[PDB]
């Protein structure tokens, strides 16, 4: 039951601050070697940061004077202090555990590989405000397929549920368009039985949180 | 930033072996034994496939195989299966605690069966054309190769004002997915006899069609 | 006549951390070893090549006493023949070893809320310490095969570690006194003899 979890993303000014939070369970930071790895969308991997024993730090030139890696062991969590934000590092962060020469999972040699990763977490590094999604219901028209579509929204990520989670089978959220006004836009879709129209209540749970919008939005038949 | 260098793309066939470069210097790959590969799907972590240039994590298959000579290290991949495509990363120790990833490459795997599109397109709902707004969107699903062209059309005449079109990305299915809007005025919406989307993939088009509605 | 100064070392104010281990010589003096033998007040008090009932019949020509700070299930390791992170890095009896091993609990002193991290030991080391030997330095051990530069990083460790001493604890992990005392016969007059 290994795990790390990121948190603390979201939308900064470039020249602002942020600070990121890595929570271990199953292992412990102050006994391993971490770092911090980001991938700007649609790129590649990006080594940011580390921290060995005796908290001795390390960063890429990239972010060097700018960003802090550090530890909280009563808390297990390690976290990256991000100042001077600049919009090239507008990225996913995550952080991941180092093997090395005494890992447990180590037999002989020096390790020197990230194994265990979190999930990440998106910073966005821009001078455009947070702008809450519009959610329009896509009504159906057996199988039949209905949605919701999430229209001009800033910064990334959206979630999309549907009926508060009961419903997973047929869902398929799209990756969200970046329109040239910079605002993005994505569609949620569930294929359902075409019998349980109009019986069965059709709800797409949307949450924007750099804008802290939570829309419900029931999706009907077209009734002229 | 200083990166290690990947091709941007290989492709292979099934069975067949295939192999993934990553070219740093005399003061990385070529100083350390220290090099490992890494394996990401879309919207995933990567996953450790490969360290000290040859070692594999338990339970990572022996169809994954490193090496290095000079300052290039090899990953080699056989008996390539369909679950391959998908991008791939070599990481090195770069001296003095620092440690510097390749560029990635996304692999192909060839010979897989050509699944057409599904399409569905969708006409501009109530609430919107109530706001003084027209949005059509055209969902695209289940295609392989990951790879089409969109075109709208309004009343079969050429539609390229409005059109915001995503690039294609991988499912969990190891087929692909994307989506295509197009922004009309309301007037415009219901000015015109009825829209359509065009989905062309290896060379097959696949058509959907919309109108305002009777009443 | 004069008794040896025993309650300087047994009741010092402060122990020395295990890998800088104190030393005391203890001379011309007379040791009443059955009152220390017989003190309810040790958990541990081990002869090795003497009988402790005995002691008070013996002339050494000197004694030595060496005390440190380590954890409670360490304190098997300060015997001769044992390894482990102490008696491979920071103290080690010799298999031929002729004195007594003596040890008290200390959770009392040695323990505070929030972690008392003043006592430290070698984790690291090179190669296993001769018995008796003494390591003190305090440069960065490489456990890899990449350069150190001096500096803690990439398999690279400063090579003393501080015990966490916290009152709650187990016993294993409490912090335990130990005084070792060595007998020596050198060819000359004994000045350390019993009562
Ligand atoms: C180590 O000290 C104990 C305790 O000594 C008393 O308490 C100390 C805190 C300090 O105030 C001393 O000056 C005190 O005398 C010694 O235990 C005493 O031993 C004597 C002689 O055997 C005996 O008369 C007392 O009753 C003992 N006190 C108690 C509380 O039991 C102990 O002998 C000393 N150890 C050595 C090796 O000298």
């Amino acid at each position: 039951e290994v795990q790390l979890v990121e948190s603390g993303g979201g939308l900064v000014q470039p020249g602002g601050s942020l600070r990121l939070s890595c929570a271990a369970s199953g292992f412990t930071v102050s006994s391993n070697y971490m770092s911090w790895v980001r991938q700007a969308p649609g790129k590649g991997l990006e080594w940011v940061s580390a921290i060995y024993s005796g908290d001795s730090t390390y960063y890429a030139d990239s972010v060097k004077g700018r960003f802090t890696i550090s530890r909280h062991n009563p808390k297990n969590t390690l976290y990256l202090q991000m100042n001077s934000l600049r919009a090239e590092d507008t990225a996913v962060y995550y952080c991941a555990r180092l093997v090395g020469a005494l890992t447990n999972i180590v037999v002989s040699g020096d390790g020197g590989a990230f194994d265990i990763w979190g999930q990440g977490t998106m910073v966005t590094v821009s001078s455009a405000s947070t702008k809450g999604p519009s959610v329009f219901p896509l009504a159906p028209s057996g199988t039949a397929a209905l949605g919701c579509l999430v229209k001009d929204y800033f910064p990334e990520p959206v979630t999309v549920s549907w009926n508060s989670g009961a419903l997973t089978s047929g869902v398929h959220t799209f990756p969200a368009v970046l329109q040239s006004s910079g605002l993005y836009s994505l569609s949620s879709v569930v294929t359902v039985p075409s019998s349980s129209l109009g019986t069965q209540t059709y709800i797409c749970n949307v949450n924007h949180k750099p804008s802290n919008t939570k829309v419900d939005k029931k999706v009907e038949p077209k009734s002229c | 930033s200083y990166e290690l260098t990947q091709p941007a793309s290989v492709s292979g066939s099934p069975g067949q072996s295939i192999t993934i470069s990553c070219t740093g210097t005399s003061s990385d790959v070529g100083s350390y034994n220290l090099v490992s590969w890494y394996q990401q799907h879309p919207g995933k972590a990567p996953k450790l496939m490969i360290y000290e240039v040859s070692k594999r994590p338990s339970g990572v298959s022996n169809r994954f195989s490193g090496s290095k000579s000079g300052n290039t290290a090899s990953l080699t991949i056989s008996g390539l299966q369909a679950e391959d495509e998908v991008d791939y990363y070599c990481c090195s120790y770069a001296g003095s605690s620092t440690w510097v990833f390749g560029g990635g490459t996304k692999l192909t795997v060839l010979g897989q069966p050509k699944a057409a599109p599904s399409v569905t397109l969708f006409p501009p709902s109530s609430e919107e054309l109530q706001a003084n707004k027209a949005t059509l969107v055209c969902l695209i699903s289940d295609f392989y190769p990951g790879a089409v062209t969109v075109a709208w059309k309004a009343d079969s005449s050429p539609v390229k004002a409005g059109v915001e079109t995503t690039t294609p990305s991988k499912q969990s299915n190891n087929k692909y997915a994307a989506s295509s809007y197009l922004s009309l005025t309301p007037e415009q919406w219901k000015s015109h006899r009825s829209y359509s989307c065009q989905v062309t993939h290896e060379g097959s088009t696949v058509e959907k069609t919309v109108a305002p509605t009777e009443c | 006549t004069n008794l040896c100064p025993f309650g300087e070392v047994f009741n010092a104010t402060r122990f020395a951390s295990v890998y800088a281990w104190n030393r005391k010589r203890i001379s011309n003096c007379v040791a009443d070893y059955s009152v220390l033998y017989n003190s309810a007040s040790f958990s541990t008090f081990k002869c090795y090549g003497v009988s402790p009932t005995k002691l008070n019949d013996l002339c050494f020509t000197n004694v030595y006493a060496d005390s440190f700070v380590i954890r409670g299930d360490e304190v098997r390791q300060i015997a001769p023949g044992q390894t482990g992170k102490i008696a491979d890095y920071n103290y080690k009896l010799p298999d031929d070893f002729t004195g007594c091993v003596i040890a008290w609990n200390s959770n009392n002193l040695d323990s505070k809320v929030g972690g008392n991290y003043n006592y430290l030991y070698r984790l690291f080391r090179k190669s296993n310490l001769k018995p008796f030997e003494r390591d003190i330095s305090t440069e960065i051990y490489q456990a890899g095969s990449t350069p150190c530069n001096g500096v803690e990083g990439f398999n690279c460790y400063f090579p003393l570690q501080s015990y966490g001493f916290q009152p709650t604890n187990g016993v294993g992990y409490q912090p335990y006194r130990v005084v070792v005392l060595s007998f020596e016969l050198l060819h000359a007059p004994a000045t350390v003899c019993g009562p």
